[PDB]
């Protein structure tokens, strides 16, 4: 049996991210083949250092690419739904089930989830990009990275956000927020309340200039070279640097950016004046400062042409944590499409990790974007509990076979509810049996009033049962789970689909 | 864990092995001796004689397949299939769930008493008192054996034994024992050599074997006096008034004539042993010597006296008005003995009548019944215990899965079919076994005696409740 | 896999714990530590230990790495996050076993740190002028750290030297960059000279003597790097005037500069004083960019590799500069410079270990009066503060009920192998210490704490045996946050390759 | 020898454990005892269990044979021997690698003893508290929730204890003690089950022989004749012995084999009260009860009579009250018979059958729990309250002993683990719940302070929660319990002082 061989192997991976996913989640150390030690609950980190072995496992671990290229959050949420769509169908397949009734039960239920998460919908982001309705979805997605410490990354993120999210007023069409908008750097020192943000790009190289400080006017003129800066050189061969600093000023600018070398008398004067000088490794970074000082890079050398001048409001040289940073940032005005994340901290893995962490979060907000984004679920299995009674439904409705295949799919929604309890260490034995009544109730009604809110308990209250999600604001993404159950759903068929593995012609 | 895990593989096996030996098409199971014997039966209770087991829950498998026997007649393998597979089924519960045993153990006493529930519903009423009907009915139910074209006195030879040693008693006072039967011991049959399989007949009373001395001798004594002795004496033997000698010893030609004279039989060769039998019977005394012969032998309570011959052996009828004996006719003792290796277990079949007189949906609509009946009561039903309740609706299932397999059908498609027919359909829809068709136990009769389900299923979850109890396996002498 | 990864992480752990707890204390033990250059180091110094102790265990690099922040961020008690961390991980081997998972776990760590900064904030004491004079501030501090040591008849020496070393510092910029130590072979202990700022052992490799005054009231000290010495038939020679020419010039270029000590970090030989004799000019090479550049934060100078461009700007001048034949060797000095921050003690004994000794005695009496100046709040020694936290945690556990209760119970317990390693490596019977030390605690003295002096408990406070209070948090802090970096491993995936 | 054998020795004994372990608690799991011969057993009675266990380590022999002398003299408390043991035993191998020596483990575990048995002996409770609130309702309650009767056995309990209430005996020179026959209860078809009704004295199992007869005679003082032989014809003889009961004066008659025509209208013209065919085993209680003696024959030197004034009991006050088919003879009361009456009302004798199931094993738990007099409140209170105390007897001696009295102490709180993680409760919240709410009890309620600072609150193993194991109705016997811990130590102690084992 090639799919009993296949679910041995998958059985590998299941336990990997079964104790993985949740804020009570345990780390796992990972070490590179290059020499380098990654502790992260991020599996998708994990599964990108993962050797794969058995084929079977290069479709669960293609899958989460989909997933994660594709959307910034998930990752567990493939791996843990693929890993229980698989187990449980090794009863289907022990009850004699054949793999093509199988999958066509699993095609049959795509379709009954996807139109039920369309009811689940219990709020919407109307898209304000406040503060306020920034912090209900970055809050739980911070959430599962850092238990508890929400409030400095939320005060991180949310007040970053708005420095990326611009005024922006009856605009649907106009999409915003790259994922290159938010930068995050790492010092080494400190802990998380030593940790800010910049509105602008921070240099992780020292000052490299003689000057600290432009001048105090706003929207100072900056000026990026490409060609190196050197004794006017004719068109042709060669076999004045100073010079270009009178040029460049005759506009306005305080600040000369040079995108390449220096030459001699300029190394000098263009610090001894008083201008900053910079000179960026990073090709791509200066296509980013051609979006935080707004600089337009001058292909020629020597002519800083009027419209191959930017407008940056304030570039200063400042002191994080003691190792000195080059800030090239705007200040309320010519506004920054570029905002900076300092984190202070000093475990290399913590600060590396929060980085991962926030990294995500920033993702995240790329899905809060127009596309059908504000469609909010309920939280901590709520929609996972409701999926299971309103699958276990439609078994009750379709005759055949198929009624086998739908009521050992609901089966497999208990994974997430389980995890969230084997992970904060309340005994699976009462709060998963406590979820089943808590959801399951016989309302008065057809609009089940406070029993689509019922949770699951993460905290140390010590409580009989669940809490309520309203409590901590604790919604879900419907676009991360509608797609997350189309990857899931699609690729727990794949390998139920494997009936021989062939080795190609060698 | 790991040693309950271990009792739990050793009753899969066990299972495994006596799994296809249910059905009128039962596959048949190869015993290979050491010696190089083979035998090829269907006796699931001679496959449990053969195998040697190691885990000791294996060995009470076998002690449940004991027990089930010794009480009802039937269920050898109902309680085998039965009790491996709710054992089974709670495997994953156990291993994965992390369900203590004590929570398990909780859980399917609630499911035994729901149990009862259903198969109360599902029952169907008879009247024992419909003779007509009673034959009938265990002429259908012992199905199957070497005696269909003798069955009419095969049946009702049991018939008319069953129709005496009904302990009866019923009130408010003391209770009803619900007429309780022991075939083994109450009843004692007296199986004749000679005659046929239909010439069986039943008596009142305790028959001998015992032969006469003298051709000529009172043949019939409606109210006799009967002198149990086993040794002037002849003349002592008159002094009480008696009608009947019956002597322990060999008997001479001077007690053939001097008892005779004055209209007395005699009778031989028999032990105090039988002259007891005959106190049960009538209440003569027992008596050794005939000069110890007191006024106390006497021959009360003895409806009939008969001294027939019959297979080249003359009979002494100790015919009276929780006893009986039949008077069995067989053209060999292998005859007799096949008369009960068929009729004793029609005796089986009216004890569990008139243990309850009610029937059970055969074909496996019983299981499937209580599978669909379960569902809905587990839903309702709170608690962890939402999880082993479920267990036992899986485990009942497997009944009427065997007898599909041995019908050679699709496995998972007729089993699927069975479970929305017993959904929205009547709890009567069970299995044909020539047909392998999903047919109304209307027009298909088999209607099991209900006791046999109601013992199988507490047999099986009280054999559950042993097999899980079980903690470690300890050595000790 | 599963619990049992966090079994074999938590043995790793105490492993590191067997070889780092006989570290701890001003009487406790070396390690002999044999780096992959041959290079062989005894130390105490659990900065040092920790840097070379070459783990590759994937859990034991993380609590390194959480001890060596210790280092960069306070600087000292690196030793008691590794023994604290160490600890309060083995303590959870009888949780683990009896099912207790590792959010419960960690949860109640997170718990206890809480509970613990608060009562340490309690027991801070703000030690400025509160009940202490200025000079015995410091004095009777770094007295105390100085205590029953080979040095102690000498202790009325080093500590004068000591105490006013770091006064001698900018009290409001503490740098150990600024205290530097010379290990000079030969002269007793009490030899030692002290410099009111820097001085080097003049690695100047050739001769030249009898020539250029070597000594100035107001010296103009340039630094260079170059090498300024110069190591037809007829016409051969010219090939070797050509080049002396160019470098003789240079020389000259140095006199037209006007310096009077000229730096080099490259050989300068005879060759080179061929000028600088005949101009009389003091020239060093070979000398450390650590002591040139404190010249610059001395006299106020700059380096210039070659002679041509140097212009005043590059000169600096001191108070004092002076070459003595203390120490069996030449030695250069510089003291009084108008910029300086910095003084350097030449160590003078019988031998380099003998040195070690008396410096690492010294160096952790630096670390003492340093932080004297630094720290304003301050807590007991003695492990005083870990018999406190471990009463008031206590206490805590007999109020809260629930799981939290027995975890609780376990920090208490770990909060002793701070005072159970302090008995041990002094030789102490551990199991009276430990006793007498708890009831006494309990009777309601905070200050209880060991006395090294005799086997007996007392009052650090009196002692002056004090400890920085941001030391105890951000240590306490450190080691639960490693607890939960060990606690919370599940699986370890290698790459291999 | 050295840390070898002590390593050894004390995986031996943990080994042991992992057999008792399972077993402690009635709602345990049991263990399969597997011989050579092919026979299983599965019990969950500790003796047994240890019985059949076989060792073959050379410590265990010694936990063991303890435990075999604790069966043999106590009767009880297998269980508990090795499960405290092998905590003591886990708990040392700690301190020797803490550098304490065995001679100092030994020392300081006696000083506990010392200690713990005048706090044992404090904290225990009397045969008291059981009259007019639930103490042996609740326990009989547990006794009786395993029977059918269960739904009702808060009617039909309260009769099992009222009965046992008034059948206080002197036994052998005032034990005070109650009889385990006693309390004559009849099972009768009469009434619904919860109408069963209480006697307030003894009914002896017989009714007046005739119907004729007077039922009730000396209400005040009345002597009563049992005898055996027959009244019956063999007739004016066995008709005169009815006037030598007249001459002899007894006013109730206890006729065993039977009595005349002429003798039973001789009793109702004697206005004398007759009695036939009377259970000899009652009539022997009844020569205890009243002291009618039954004479098997009449002989006394040729005397043939009731023998004025010697084979005569005395009794207060004999009735026969009808019932609604119960027609039987009362005893009220007298100098000393500590007897009662019970009747039973059901569906039906095999209903009844029930109670017979019922009364045999109530009777009898009940009288155990009163048999003893002091007794001990159960669920780890004993265990638990200790682990408090001797936490605070740290002080007392406060040198090298007391990290010994802290590993003592907490080795006591196996056995409220143990019975937690065999009851599938939590066992880290249980444990941890009861050691605060003993924490509290030994602070204010010694002081008298109190609102509720109550203590003798134990693991309830059915219904999950802690609770106050008075009203509970959870005890054991203190010479169990106190027994139990000088058993532990001995075998303790035992392995703690091997340290060489020599094999020739």
């Amino acid at each position: 049996g090639q799919i009993i061989k296949s679910i041995a192997a998958i059985r590998e991976l299941h336990q990997m991210c079964l104790t993985s996913m949740g804020p009570c989640g345990r780390n796992k150390i990972i070490v590179n083949h290059l020499g380098k030690i990654i502790i992260t609950n991020d599996a998708a980190t994990m599964l990108r250092e993962l050797d794969i072995v058995h084929p079977a496992v290069k479709v669960l671990v293609m899958a989460t690419e989909q997933q994660k290229i594709d959307m910034g959050d998930g990752t567990n949420l493939v791996m843990i739904l693929a890993g229980e769509l698989l187990n449980v169908s090794e009863k289907l397949i022990s009850m004699g089930l054949s793999a093509v009734e199988i999958i066509q039960g699993y095609n049959m239920a795509r379709k009954f989830t996807l139109k039920e998460l369309d009811e689940m919908v219990v709020g919407e982001i109307t898209d304000k990009n406040d503060k306020n309705e920034l912090l209900k979805m970055i809050k739980p997605v911070i959430s599962s990275k850092k238990y508890g410490s929400e409030d400095i990354l939320s005060e991180l993120v949310s007040e970053a956000v708005s420095h990326v999210l611009p005024v922006a007023q009856q605009a649907g069409e106009i999409p915003y927020f790259n994922v290159d908008s938010i930068r995050v750097v790492k010092i080494m020192g400190g802990s998380l309340s030593n940790s800010t943000v910049i509105k602008g790009m921070v240099f992780n190289r020292e000052p490299e200039g003689h000057v600290k400080s432009l001048s105090e006017d706003k929207k100072h003129k900056v000026a990026v070279f490409t060609c190196p800066l050197d004794i006017a050189n004719t068109e042709t061969k060669g076999t004045q640097i100073d010079a270009m600093m009178k040029e460049i000023a005759d506009m306005g600018v305080e600040c000369i950016v040079a995108g390449a070398g220096v030459g001699e008398l300029a190394l000098h004067y263009l610090n001894r004046y008083g201008i900053l000088v910079l000179k960026v490794p990073s090709k791509f970074e200066l296509r980013r400062l051609c979006r935080v000082c707004g600089a337009t890079p001058l292909p020629r050398l020597g002519a800083p042409t009027p419209e191959e001048l930017g407008l940056v409001e304030t570039v200063k040289t400042m002191e994080i944590g003691g190792d000195r940073v080059t800030v090239f940032k705007q200040e309320q005005g010519e506004i920054s499409r570029t905002s900076t994340i300092i984190l202070r901290g000093a475990t290399q893995n913590n600060l590396d990790d929060i980085e991962r962490a926030i990294d995500d979060g920033v993702a995240a907000v790329k899905g809060l974007m127009k596309p059908s984004g504000g469609k909010l679920l309920p939280g901590a299995g709520a929609t996972e509990i409701e999926l299971i009674s309103r699958i276990t439904k439609y078994g009750e409705r379709t005759p055949g076979l198929l009624q086998l295949a739908i009521k050992q799919f609901a089966v497999a929604f208990e994974v997430v509810p389980r995890t969230l309890a084997e992970t904060a260490g309340l005994d699976v034995n009462e709060v998963l049996p406590n979820l089943y009544a808590a959801h399951n109730v016989t309302e008065p009604g057809a609009v089940k009033t406070d029993h689509l809110y019922k949770g699951v308990d993460i905290d140390g209250e010590s409580d009989e049962g669940v809490k309520d999600i309203r409590e901590e604001n604790i919604y879900d993404m419907l676009a991360t789970k509608k797609f997350a159950i189309n990857v899931a759903t699609e690729a727990a068929t794949t390998v139920l689909s494997i009936d021989q593995i062939i080795m190609a012609k060698k | 864990r790991q040693a309950q895990i271990s009792n739990i593989t050793a009753a899969k096996a066990v299972a495994d092995v006596i799994r296809t030996c249910l059905g009128p098409k039962a596959m048949l199971k190869m015993l290979l001796d050491p010696m190089g014997g083979l035998v090829l039966t269907n006796d699931g209770h001679a496959i449990l004689r053969e195998i040697d087991v190691a885990h000791p829950a294996a060995k009470s498998m076998l002690e449940l397949s004991r027990t089930q026997d010794e009480e009802v007649g039937d269920g050898t393998t109902t309680v085998i299939i039965l009790a491996g597979e709710i054992l089974a089924q709670c495997a994953p519960y156990l291993i994965e769930k992390n369900i203590h045993p004590v929570i398990i153990i909780q859980a399917l006493k609630k499911a035994l008493t729901d149990a009862l529930e259903v198969i109360k519903q599902v029952s169907k009423p008879v009247d024992v008192e419909n003779d007509a009907a009673m034959k009938k009915l265990i002429q259908a139910s012992i199905g199957t054996k070497y005696v269909i074209h003798w069955s009419e006195k095969m049946c009702e030879l049991a018939l008319d034994a069953v129709k005496t040693v009904r302990k009866d008693l019923g009130q408010t006072v003391e209770g009803e024992p619900n007429f309780e039967i022991d075939i083994k011991r109450y009843v004692r049959v007296e199986k004749i050599p000679g005659g046929d399989v239909l010439d069986s007949r039943v008596l009142k009373g305790v028959l001998l074997n015992k032969d006469v001395v003298h051709p000529k001798m009172s043949r019939h004594i409606e109210n006799p006096r009967v002198v149990l002795l086993d040794c002037l004496m002849c003349e002592q033997i008159l002094a009480v008034r008696p009608t009947l000698v019956i002597t322990e010893k060999g008997v001479s030609d001077l007690a053939q004539h001097y008892l005779l004279k004055g209209g007395c039989s005699v009778l031989r060769r028999v032990k105090k042993s039988d002259n007891n039998r005959i106190a049960r019977v009538t209440g003569a005394t027992i008596v050794n010597r005939v000069e110890d012969l007191k006024e106390s032998d006497v021959g009360t309570n003895c409806g009939l006296f008969k001294v027939e011959m019959i297979g080249d052996e003359y009979f002494s009828f100790l015919d009276n008005c929780k006893a009986c004996t039949i008077m069995l006719r067989g053209g060999s003792k292998d005859i007799l003995n096949e008369i009960d290796r068929n009729l004793q277990d029609a005796m089986a079949v009216a004890r569990n009548v008139m243990l309850s007189p009610s029937l059970s949906p055969g074909g496996g609509a019983t299981e499937m019944a209580v599978s669909v009946k379960l569902a809905e009561k587990a839903k309702q039903l709170e608690g962890i215990q939402q999880w082993p309740y479920q267990a036992v609706a899986d485990a009942m299932e497997c009944i009427p899965r065997t007898l599909i397999q041995n019908a050679g059908g699709d496995p998972i498609r007729l089993l699927s079919q069975l479970r929305a027919k017993h959904a929205q359909g009547n709890f009567t829809t069970g299995i044909d076994g020539d047909k392998g068709k999903i047919v109304d136990m209307v027009s298909y009769g088999i209607w099991e005696p209900e006791v046999i389900k109601q013992q199988s299923v507490k047999t099986a979850i009280e054999s559950a409740c042993l097999l899980l109890r079980v903690d470690d396996i300890v050595s000790g002498v | 896999q599963g619990k049992g990864q966090i079994i074999s992480n938590i043995n790793a752990c105490v492993a590191v714990q067997e070889a780092l707890k006989p570290t701890l204390g001003p009487l406790g033990s070396d390690i002999l530590i044999v780096t992959s250059n041959q290079k062989t180091t005894i130390s105490n110094d659990g900065a040092t230990i920790l840097k070379l102790l070459d783990v590759v265990h994937p859990a034991a690099k993380t609590l390194v790495d959480i001890s060596r922040a210790q280092d960069a961020e306070v600087g000292d008690g690196t030793t008691s996050v590794t023994i604290l961390a160490g600890e309060l991980m083995k303590e959870a081997k009888p949780f683990l076993e009896e099912g207790i998972s590792s959010h419960l776990i960690m949860k109640g760590y997170r718990k206890a740190v809480s509970l613990a900064v608060e009562k340490i904030n309690e027991l801070a004491v703000d030690i400025t002028s509160e009940k202490s004079s200025g000079r015995e501030l410091l004095e009777r501090c770094a007295r105390t750290a100085m205590s029953s040591k080979l040095i102690h008849n000498n202790a009325d020496f080093f500590v004068k030297m000591c105490v006013d070393a770091v006064l001698s510092l900018d009290r409001n910029d503490l740098d150990d960059k600024l205290i530097g130590i010379k290990k000079i072979p030969g002269g007793a202990m009490e030899e030692s000279l002290f410099i009111n700022g820097v001085a080097f052992k003049k690695t100047f490799s050739y001769a030249g003597f009898e020539q250029q005054p070597k000594k100035f009231n107001n010296p103009k000290i340039l630094s260079l790097n170059v090498e300024l010495e110069l190591k037809h038939v007829e016409d051969y020679q010219a090939i070797v005037d050509a080049e002396w020419q160019l470098i003789f010039e240079k020389l000259r270029q140095v006199e037209e500069t006007g310096a009077n000590i000229v730096l080099s970090k490259l050989p300068i030989g005879d060759l080179a004083t061929q000028f600088f004799a005949d101009r009389n000019i003091f020239c060093a090479g070979r000398v450390s960019a650590d002591d040139m550049n404190r010249v610059i934060q001395a006299v106020g100078g700059s380096i210039q590799s070659t002679t041509s461009d140097i212009k005043p700007e590059h000169l600096g001048t001191c108070a004092l500069f002076e070459e003595m034949q203390i120490g069996s060797e030449r030695y250069n000095l510089f003291q009084g410079c108008p910029q300086a921050k910095t003084c350097t003690l030449l160590l003078r004994g019988g031998a380099e270990q003998v040195i070690a000794e008396v410096e690492r005695s010294l160096h952790d009496a630096i670390m003492i009066v340093k932080r004297a100046l630094q720290n304003k709040l301050i807590v007991a020694g003695g492990g005083a503060t870990e018999m406190e936290v471990s009463k008031c945690l206590r206490d805590y556990s007999k109020t809260i009920a629930g799981k939290q209760q027995m975890i609780i119970n376990a920090f208490a317990k770990a909060l002793e192998v701070i005072p159970r390693q302090l008995c041990e490596n002094a030789g102490f019977d551990a199991i009276e210490i430990l006793n007498k030390l708890r009831l006494a605690h309990s009777k309601g003295e905070k200050w209880y704490g060991v006395v090294f002096e005799t086997e007996n408990i007392g009052d650090n406070f009196a002692k002056f045996v004090w400890e920085p209070a941001l030391v105890k948090i951000n240590a306490l802090n450190s080691a639960t946050e490693a607890t939960n970096l060990i606690l919370s491993v599940d699986e370890t995936i290698t790459n291999k390759g | 020898s050295g840390d070898d054998i002590r390593n050894q020795n004390v995986l031996a004994t943990m080994a042991v454990a992992n057999v008792v372990k399972s077993s402690l608690g009635p709602v345990g799991l049991d263990k399969m005892l597997v011989d050579d011969i092919g026979d299983f057993t599965v019990t969950n009675d500790g003796a047994t269990i240890l019985s059949l266990l076989d060792v073959q380590h050379p410590a265990g022999k010694i936990l063991v044979e303890l435990a075999q002398q604790q069966d043999r003299e106590i009767g009880d408390g297998t269980t508990s021997v090795v499960i405290i043991a092998s905590e003591l035993l886990k708990r040392a191998n700690e301190l020797v690698k803490n550098k304490i020596h065995p001679t100092t483990i030994i020392t300081g575990f006696r000083v506990a003893l010392r200690e713990a048995i005048r706090f044992i002996n404090e904290v225990l409770s009397t045969s008291v508290d059981t009259l007019g609130k639930e103490t042996l309702i609740n326990i009989a309650k547990t006794s009786m929730s395993s029977k059918i009767i269960g739904a009702d056995s808060d009617f039909f309990s309260n009769m099992v204890v009222d009965a046992l209430l008034a059948v206080k005996t002197q036994n052998s020179k005032g034990e005070i003690k109650y009889p385990v026959k006693a309390v004559n209860v009849l099972k009768a078809h009469g009434k619904s089950a919860t109408e069963s009704l209480l006697v307030p004295g003894y009914a002896l199992n017989c009714t007046v022989a005739s119907q004729a007869m007077p039922k009730r005679i000396a209400g005040g003082n009345v002597k009563i004749a049992c005898l055996d032989l027959n009244l019956q014809k063999a007739a004016g003889i066995v008709l005169e012995r009815v006037k030598k009961i007249i001459d002899a004066g007894a006013q109730v008659v206890l006729t065993t084999k039977g009595i005349d025509d002429l003798c039973l209208k001789e009793f109702v013209e004697a206005k004398i009260m007759g009695v036939r065919r009377c259970k000899k085993e009652d009539l022997r209680r009844i020569a205890r009860a009243t002291g009618a003696t039954l004479v098997s024959s009449m002989s006394n030197l040729e005397g043939e009579e009731t023998f004025e004034s010697s084979y005569l009991g005395l009794c207060d006050e004999v009735v026969q009250a009808k019932f609604s088919d119960d027609e039987c003879i009362l005893i009220k009361g007298t100098s000393k018979h500590s007897s009662s009456s019970i009747i039973l009302r059901g569906a039906n004798d095999y209903s009844l059958d029930e109670m017979e199931r019922s009364l045999h094993d109530s009777l009898s738990v009940v009288k155990r729990t009163l048999e003893s007099g002091n007794v001990v409140p159960g669920g780890g209170c004993v265990e638990a309250a200790l682990n408090i105390y001797l936490d605070n007897f740290a002080t007392t001696v406060g040198s090298r002993e007391q990290l010994a009295i802290a590993e003592f102490a907490a080795a006591l709180l196996i056995i409220p683990k143990t019975l937690a993680v065999n009851a599938a409760k939590d066992s880290s919240e249980l444990v941890a719940k009861l050691r605060s709410y003993h924490a509290a009890s030994q602070m204010a309620k010694p002081e008298d302070v109190k609102r509720r600072s109550y203590r003798n609150y134990g693991l309830d193993l059915i219904r999950g929660k802690i609770v106050d194991e008075i009203h509970a109705g959870v005890l054991e016997p203190t010479i169990s319990k106190v027994k139990s811990l000088k058993s532990a130590l001995e075998a303790c102690v035992a392995i703690l002082r091997i340290d060489t084992m020599i094999t020739v």
